[PDB]
RNA sequence: AAUAAAAUAUUACUUUGGAUAGUUUAGUUUCCUGGGCGAUGAAGAACGCAAUGAAUUGCGAUAAGUGAUAGGAACAAUAAAAUGUGAAUAUCCAAAAUUUGAAUGCUUGAAAGUAUACUAAGGUAUAUAUGAUAUUCAAUAUCCA
RNA sequence: GGGAACGGGCUUGAUUGGAACGGCGGGGAAAGAAGACCCUGUUGAGCUUGACUCUAAUUUAUCAUGUGACACUCAUUUCGUUAAAUGUUA
RNA sequence: UGAAACUGUCCUUAGUGCAGAUCUUGGUGGUAGUAGCAAAUACUAAGAAGAGGAAAAAAACAUCUUAGAACUGAAGAGGAGAAAGGUUCCUAAACAACAUUACUUGGAUUAGGGUGAAUCGAUCCUAAAUUACAGAUGGAAAUCCUUAAGAAA
RNA sequence: GAUUCACGCAGUGUUAACGUGCAAAUUACUUGUCAUAUUUGAGUAUAGGGGCGAAAGACUCAUCGAACUAUCUAGUAGCUGG
RNA sequence: UGGAAGUAUAAAUCGAAAAGGUGAUAGUAUUCAUCAAAGUCUAAAUAUUACAGGAAAACUGAUAGCAAAGAAGUACUGUGAA
RNA sequence: AGAUUUGAGUAUCGUAAGAGGACUCCCUUAACUUAAGCAUAUCAAUAAGGGAAGGAAGAAAAAAUAACAAUGAUUUCUUAAGUAAUGGCGAAUGAAAAAGAAAAAGACCAAGUUGAUA
């Protein structure tokens, strides 16, 4: 009953939105998202994840402020 | 190893490729000098001298019969010569005391 | 779009005040007509009305921090709004006069055995 | 479920108006290759996972 | 690239399940995913020896 | 190999007191001048079951030494307590059962 | 013994498929110049804004854009309105700049909220650590009437 | 028959009309799986033990300067309170 | 056939010649019009709509109404909620694809419409538990403490 | 912590069905059990030489005699294939 | 650490100076040579596969070249890291 | 009462935080691997984890080399050199002076002295 059964009762969500990062990861009972480290004040990042790297970093998103500085 | 060879004695059982260093650079360092010089010679203009050398022995007796450029003249040359210290470093002469 | 920078200039604070209330409320009829099938003319008026109240808003909020620049132009204590454009970085640097500021002793030093302008003759 | 917090239903809202195709006018632009929506989904073939 | 088609974290699924032992994209849901990987004769993968700019 | 079954109880975990419904600490008052020197009254109000404990707990009541108000006790009941009972705490507190003396 | 339906073989035409050839607004590497972010609120995230838009792009309640300076006659898928009394377009400029996020009054789960002071609403300020100055204090800690 | 010693193909014979429907379980040493039994790797892993070499925990000795000649408290340890009558006189 | 680039010779250079790797990627056959589209008792007649029951019985025909015949049998195949889903809800037009035949039907396509609270809930309180400033600990990341250590609360 | 039936649940047998299945463990009948060492939801706590275990090396998201994921890593291979 | 009877760092104990350190075989003695530790700053010559702006190429030419020549870290998978 | 010391609350003007980390300065006792096994060794200042910086950083002005017909801050390149040395002295690891160049630049605190002391 490992299997098709027990997947039956699986209503129950782990993880919901988080507020800084946007991704389905922070988990609800550890008060930390799994994917940008919330609450710690630093933005979890680590050099064995390359590719988390270039998927959420400076100049994936709108660089509202920063795109008008360098430019300056 | 087969037959007569030296044996071989090669260090890059490390990580070698993120030790090597390539001189792609060498044909603009020279361009990066000169254009420097050449901007060094105005500015100080004229005599963008390399400050006067003294002559000194090379060391050791494997070279010491060869003269070649030490770094600043000691405070009993210019003594000697009758030059003032402290006005010499602003005429291009290297001191070392 | 048609309110004519020049006649905005020309208006007073009062008169420019009345002026976006008479434009707000103008936008708002031409938005509930357009909503119940409004003409494309209507509609082609909705998107005017929408810049002049940006062109009067401008004219407002550049006219007033003018002013309050004028105000505080040599207060000592100026907001940080008005303050010069720099970098974080910037702020934090020395000035230039702390930069090159010398000692007593190394500034005479300079002052009588200055670099001398000289040549060798070959 | 019925009961939601207020900025969850505005995502879910935005998941609504995102589910839409093309519109005409915009199929005859000039050099036009967007013909239909490839980010669309239906309740029953892909669960949006929020 | 040093790195291009060495960006996966693909490793050989074994014997026993009736396909060839070069490593295989990890993961579900694309077409990409348990496909061929790094290996030389791959597609998508590194060549032979790659040309080094040194 | 694994970690033993009395390993684990160490963490505390699982095995955290199940000390949910439980009254209280079982102690005397704190010792004060009125008891290094004197004697106090307290009246014995109920005895109650502390779960997890064999022994029943009293509810004693002392007045105040000091300021307005009640003071609140639970003792460990003495076989013999009944409700309604006066038990004395003190050094000049007589020899009796339930009394509580240096 | 016999037939050529199926089978087989070659060529032409057609089909399924997308190889080959021609091509490139995309990459890779080397070099040159910089390496110019943030409490004056950054990078990132969310939401919103086009006459007809879902994405993407641009932008922030002044919204696919405002002023100024250059610039000189377009845009278009369709219809409007404006336009040499200045359309497109460009910018290290000016104004403006939603909710968050180091996030910083307190709380924050997908949370809706809420306190005080200054200037009914609206807008500001109030985290922690820390330097300098001012002011109000505390400890007979040292003297001391 | 011989052959890698159990042929659909090779040699010699028996023999043959092309296309197939329903069944069937003899064969295709039928399919499923780089044998899990056995052995070999100078390949592992779980578990055991005075196998070799170590290690946490535990334990013993020395060092790390409180005073007065055992006594004291003054660092130190473990506590309790609303730091709520401690100590000596009266 | 194809319509815009290409070839011959000498040197130089190489990401330089495939039948195999259970090779990689893509495409395609025989099997094969074969195995199957057989749990959940069940449908029939007349009429309507529609291109869509014809015909030498081609013996079967989706939707709606009516009549007959039936099933779940009230611990239900009934009427509502929590989680989960997220517009699947309602209506109209329309049926290319999808629901192992077909569909005029649909939880499918297109376009509109729809969710109204002083009294229901969240908000408020605390439970198991959880996390701050200061403090304690650590080389570090950080860990511990939750009223004890604090001129805090 | 008596005996039974029912709503439910399990899984004794058929070594039945199915075994390119309704189903990567289900169906039918038979059987057992069906409230106090009972059943069950939500919240919460415990994390990989770790947890949890009325103890089967069982369970820890179809993964367990040491999970999943990424990096070292194109690990090494006197062995197999081209 | 190449530094070998101890090249450098750190910890426990100990701990200098009418100065002294070094001369890489430990020890003591006398000479010799050369420096004068236990505080601080300092341009230039040097590195760069972040990122931004350029220029080139005996490089690739849509299974190649970046994973991405189109709304590419997109579609899609997973509770999540990925 | 007054003169100090130490510690607090508040106000004012400022400061740190986060992103990025290719290059730069560090902390921490990986293993696969090689040794045809393996345990020191090797892989290896390597991977992962952690801290801090700039357009460069680090270093920098001798308690330094040398034993000479002597040199002279630091850095970087060439050579020395796979050398001296280390190493189950096995596998392997491995500098520096001299010499030639690019560039060059030297300055302060402390202590001492001056005190109708500032």
């Amino acid at each position: 009953t490992k299997g098709t059964s027990c997947r039956g009762t699986r209503h129950n969500k782990t993880h919901i939105l988080c507020k800084r990062c946007g991704k389905r990861s922070w988990h609800l009972q550890k008060q930390r998202c799994a994917s940008c480290g919330y609450p710690d004040a630093k933005m979890r990042q680590y050099a064995w994840g390359y590719k988390a790297l270039r998927r959420r970093t400076q100049g994936t998103g709108r660089m509202r402020h920063l795109k008008i500085a360098l430019k300056r | 190893m087969k037959h007569n060879q030296a044996v071989s004695n090669i260090h890059f059982c490390k990580d070698w490729r993120s030790k090597v260093h390539t001189w792609f650079k060498q044909p603009f360092r020279k361009i990066r000098r000169h254009q420097t010089r050449v901007e060094k010679a105005k500015a100080v203009f004229p005599a963008t001298i390399k400050s006067l050398k003294p002559s000194v022995h090379c060391m050791n007796q494997r070279f010491n019969y060869k003269l070649r450029l030490g770094r600043g003249f000691t405070l009993k040359e210019l003594r000697a010569a009758k030059i003032d210290k402290n006005l010499a470093r602003t005429i291009g002469i290297a001191v070392d005391p | 779009a048609s309110l004519k920078i020049s006649a905005i200039k020309a208006m007073s604070k009062n008169d420019m005040n009345a002026k976006l209330i008479e434009l707000k409320g103008e936008l708002a009829n031409l938005r509930t007509a357009k909503v119940t099938g409004g003409a494309p003319s209507k509609i082609s008026r909705l998107r005017v009305v929408k810049k002049d109240i940006a062109r009067l808003l401008t004219v407002m909020n550049t006219q007033r921090m003018e002013a309050l620049r004028k105000y505080y132009k040599q207060a000592k204590y100026v907001p940080k709004e008005l303050r010069p454009k720099t970098t974080r970085k910037e702020r934090r640097q020395l000035t230039k006069a702390q930069l090159n500021l010398k000692t007593v002793k190394a500034a005479k030093k300079a002052q009588h055995f200055p670099a001398r302008k000289f040549f060798v003759l070959a | 479920t019925g009961h939601k917090g207020f900025s969850y239903k505005l995502k879910l809202g935005k998941k609504i108006h995102q589910n839409r195709g093309v519109p005409q006018w915009f199929r005859m632009k000039t050099g036009n290759t967007i013909n239909y929506n490839f980010k669309r989904r239906h309740w029953n073939r892909r669960k949006m996972g929020m | 690239s040093t790195e291009a088609g060495k960006q996966h974290s693909a490793i050989s699924w074994g014997t026993g399940r009736a396909v060839a032992r070069i490593p295989r994209i990890s993961g579900s849901g694309s077409g990409r995913n348990g496909q061929g990987a790094f290996g030389n004769m791959t597609r998508k993968g590194h060549m032979f020896s790659p040309l080094k700019n040194f | 190999g694994r970690r033993t079954l009395s390993q684990r109880k160490g963490r505390g975990s699982i095995f955290k007191s199940r000390s949910h419904h439980k009254l209280g600490v079982a102690q005397h008052r704190a010792i004060d001048f009125f008891e290094r020197h004197s004697t106090v009254r307290g009246l014995v109000k109920s005895i109650e079951h502390d779960p997890g404990r064999g022994a029943p707990l009293a509810r004693v009541v002392f007045r105040n030494p000091r300021q307005y108000g009640l003071d609140k006790e639970l003792f460990i009941c003495a076989e013999g307590l009944y409700s309604g009972q006066y038990i004395y705490c003190g050094s000049k507190a007589s020899l009796h059962i339930g009394n509580v003396l240096p």
